[PDB]
């Protein structure tokens, strides 16, 4: 059973992910 | 009629009024930056507040308290999206509202295209806009509060509420709304807090409202008009996704990508273009305070769920056979309307669940709330209107005459929405939020794609702008008049409106429309006269931080990178938390 705790998380994880790889285009492309 | 609770709003009148003229004292007037702008001399914590005052209203109490009994949680998408389109207004088209020193957002597209055409037919959407979708939701929401809590009378009531505030917004300005916002919002959120806990303690807590909400369903199913009878088992009962707030695309009340890019839409506008978000955020100290502010608003933001949703949710477990009636006269012996009594949620909560003193609490939150959206309203309107119209009209206008002007402005506005009340008395149930989403979802779009290529797209001229707003204006009538003349009803008397025009829920529409006039904008544009850069500079996001000279067709935002670090970081943490937020309620 997937716990909504657990989408949480998984919500966090993936806008951490999007943020990490705008701040990597903003360091390279700027 | 209560011993305490006359001294507890008695108490809230006082620092009410204790605020305001600590602001008077140090309000510095006798100049529009004062009257229109706080000076600008607006720090984070009143900013924040004001958004979120402003933003909050009777229409949240008693729309989200009602939606959540009657649905479900899923409403609750309607503020947390503004927690990150808010973001985008503080991180992108404030800096631009701020480096081109503008008053309002027509005066930015009257020197960002050049005319005199859009700045009339945006400055007067605006008005009714703000007259449609922002009035008639505050007054018909107090009215409801009045008329189940109090029930005295309705058009007094309300009458006396416009003329208090009234008297706020025309003494106070932006420095007075926004310091007592700051006390205004202290007041919000603690009663609501503890009427929250309140209700979680009635019900037994998170756990006694998970469990109980889908048995929540009323018993009285027959309908003795014989039109009707045995009703479906479908519209009485909870909806099975009442616990989720991403609800089908297709089969079901607010689809999830509906909610997201239609709300994204509708919400760039109404924070990020519309004179009033905005307008707050132009009576900031400096770029970060207004950054600050955002990000205490939008933290706010998160907080409508737990405080009006949840509550309604409980108001329909205590009292399912009269908050979740179905059969017309039933819901009309307990209300006076036929179609569901789902608004009464919140008012009956507050009225069965709370002591006197408390009692008194709640009549000034939702006191509160009216308010400072109604001062919002009015200070916004007195901006756009006093600007543009009389600055095209009367060019050479001392400031002891604007300052009038405005004033005046808010007395006209108040007795119109007087004059609109029984409009709005008309709806009933939640058809008036439904229709007011809709009139937003039709009409807005045009205008957020506008916004969006004015600070992003060089290219688009006075003919691409006004094409794709007429455009979109026409593109919206064509389904607001249909759908609006046909009627609406519930499971129990549904009108007859065709399904490629109803089944198309509004936000899918608002897409659409958002669509075709970005469209029609680039399209006549690219085929007519470019404009050229040095018109533009301080006022596309390409070129906030130019210091070179303006054409003026018709500053210096320099924050320090430390407190920039803080404020950055902690407003991706806002946004870490709200898309937990959005994970934790699938
Ligand atoms: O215009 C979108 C913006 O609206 C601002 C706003 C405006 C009026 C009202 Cl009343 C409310 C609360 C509410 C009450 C009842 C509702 O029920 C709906 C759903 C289906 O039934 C009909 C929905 C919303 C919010 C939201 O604060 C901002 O975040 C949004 O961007
Ligand atoms: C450009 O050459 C000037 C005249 C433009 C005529 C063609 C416009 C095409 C627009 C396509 C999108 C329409 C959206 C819906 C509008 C009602």
């Amino acid at each position: 059973n997937l716990q909504p705790w657990m989408q949480g998380l998984i919500a966090v994880a993936v806008f951490l992910v999007l943020v990490a790889i705008a701040f990597a285009v903003n360091h390279f492309w700027c | 009629d209560n011993p305490a609770d006359i001294l507890v709003i008695a108490a809230y009148f006082l620092l009410v009024i204790g605020v305001g003229l600590w602001s008077m004292c140090r309000t510095n007037r006798g100049t529009v930056g004062g009257y229109f702008l706080a000076g600008r001399s607006m720090v984070w914590w009143p900013v924040g507040a004001s958004l979120f005052a402003s933003n909050i209203g009777s229409g949240h109490f008693v729309g989200l308290a009602g939606t959540g009994a009657a649905s479900g949680l899923a409403v609750a998408g309607f503020e947390w999206n503004a927690l990150f389109v808010v973001l985008l207004l503080g991180w992108l088209f404030a800096p631009v509202y701020l480096t081109a020193g503008v008053i309002t957002m027509p005066q930015y597209l009257r020197k960002r295209f050049g005319g005199r055409r859009i700045r009339l037919y945006l400055s007067v959407l605006s008005l009714f806009l703000y007259i449609f979708t922002k009035i008639s939701v505050d007054m018909f929401s107090g009215a409801v509060f009045i008329q189940q809590a109090l029930g005295w009378n309705i058009y007094a009531s309300v009458i006396a509420l416009l003329g208090i505030t009234m008297i706020y917004t025309v003494t106070g300005g932006l420095a007075a709304l926004m310091y007592t916002d700051t006390v205004q919002t202290f007041v919000i959120l603690g009663g609501a807090c503890i009427l929250m806990g309140y209700a979680f303690h009635e019900v037994g807590g998170y756990s006694g409202l998970f469990d109980k909400y889908l048995g929540a369903a009323t018993s009285l199913t027959v309908s003795e008009d014989p039109a009707v009878g045995n009703i479906s088992s479908f519209c009485y009962r909870p909806r099975p996704d009442s616990y989720h707030l991403l609800r089908h695309p297709v089969t079901g009340d607010l689809p999830w990508p509906a909610l997201l890019l239609g709300l994204t839409i509708v919400s760039g506008w109404y924070w990020c273009s519309d004179q009033v978000i905005v307008q707050r955020c132009l009576a900031g100290k400096s770029l970060t305070h207004i950054k600050a502010g955002c990000i205490l608003c939008g933290y706010l933001k998160l907080t409508p769920m737990f405080l009006m949703v949840m509550p309604g949710m409980i108001s329909r477990i205590l009292y399912p056979d009269e908050v979740a009636c179905v059969v017309p006269e039933v819901c009309r012996r307990v209300c006076g309307t036929e179609v569901g009594c789902s608004n009464i949620a919140y008012p009956r909560l507050v009225v069965k669940l709370m002591p006197n003193g408390l009692r008194g609490l709640m009549l000034a939150v939702m006191l509160a709330a009216l308010m400072s959206s109604l001062a919002s309203i009015f200070n916004s309107s007195s901006t756009l209107f006093t600007m543009d119209i009389y600055t095209r009209l009367r060019p050479r206008a001392g400031d002891r005459e604007l300052l009038l002007v405005g004033r005046l402005w808010v007395v006209f506005i108040v007795v119109v929405s007087v004059a609109w009340l029984p409009v709005v008395q008309a709806a009933q149930g939640g058809q008036l939020f439904d229709y007011i989403q809709a009139v937003s979802s039709y009409l807005a779009p045009p205008v957020s794609a506008v916004f969006v290529l004015a600070l992003f797209v060089p290219r688009v001229n006075e003919q691409g702008a006004f094409w794709g707003l007429i455009g979109g204006l026409l593109m919206g009538l064509a389904r607001l008049i249909p759908e609006f003349s046909f009627g609406s009803g519930s499971c129990v008397q549904p009108s007859a409106c065709p399904a490629f025009l109803c089944g198309v829920h509004y936000l899918y529409f608002a897409i659409v429309l958002f669509f075709c006039s970005g469209l029609l904008t680039l399209t006549v544009s690219l085929c007519t006269a470019p404009i050229p850069r040095k018109h533009l500079h301080r006022l596309v996001f390409s070129l906030r931080h130019s210091k070179e000279e303006r054409e003026d067709l018709d500053e210096d935002i320099s924050e320090d990178p430390s407190w920039a670090r803080v404020v950055n970081l902690n407003a991706l943490l806002m946004m870490a938390v709200a898309v937990f937020l959005w994970g934790f309620y699938a």
